[PDB]
This record gives structure tokens, C-alpha cells and sequence, in this order.
């Protein structure tokens, strides 16, 4: 959800989103969330799978 | 998966289980009988005439 008012002064503008950051550093973060899903997923078939 | 995760929760939930199986229920509650003492009959005033 956004206003009328940014919006229309985004576009005005001509403004793009920009980034310093690497593309090593952001699949490093979804590897990492994905070890956290299968770290509970195995937590649970070991103990909780009844 | 992190297979330190699983040892620690393998563990808890063995402490749990061991914790509540050591549980007991005693209870050396008294009687509602009373203990009774002695006691003595005590005369009433009489007036004795011939």
C-alpha cells in the first residue's frame, strides 16, 4: 500500500532502487534460511513425526 | 540441518520426560475421629423430709 502523493513524486523523479551489496551476500542469506527450515523439519521428524 | 540442534532438543525433552516420571503422590492425612476424656456426673439440689 502506498499514497497517490509519493507515488506520483517516485515517478516524477525517475528514481530506480540501488544496492552496494554483492549477489554472494544474498544468496548466502536464503541458503541460511533454508538451513533453518530443514534444521526444524529434522528436529521434528526425529522427535515429533507420531 | 543442524545436527546440534536435534541432540539439544533430543536431550530437553528426555529431561522432561525423566522429571515427570519421578513425581509421587503421598499424602498422611489424621482422622475426623475425636479423642474423648473423662468426665463425672454432677448432682442436682434435692430436699429430703419425713
Amino acid at each position: 500500500a502506498v499514497e497517490l502523493e509519493q507515488l506520483a513524486a517516485y515517478g516524477l523523479t525517475g528514481a530506480y532502487p540501488r544496492t552496494n551489496h554483492s549477489v554472494d551476500t544474498i544468496v548466502k542469506t536464503v541458503n541460511n534460511i533454508s538451513a533453518t527450515y530443514s534444521t526444524i523439519a529434522q528436529m521434528l521428524s526425529t522427535i515429533d513425526l507420531d | 540441518p543442524n545436527d546440534e540442534a536435534t541432540i539439544k532438543a533430543l536431550d530437553n525433552v528426555i529431561k522432561q520426560i525423566e522429571a515427570l516420571s519421578v513425581i509421587v503422590n503421598r499424602s498422611e492425612k489424621a482422622d475426623d475421629a475425636q479423642i474423648l476424656g473423662p468426665n463425672t456426673y454432677k448432682q442436682l439440689l434435692e430436699h429430703l423430709f419425713s
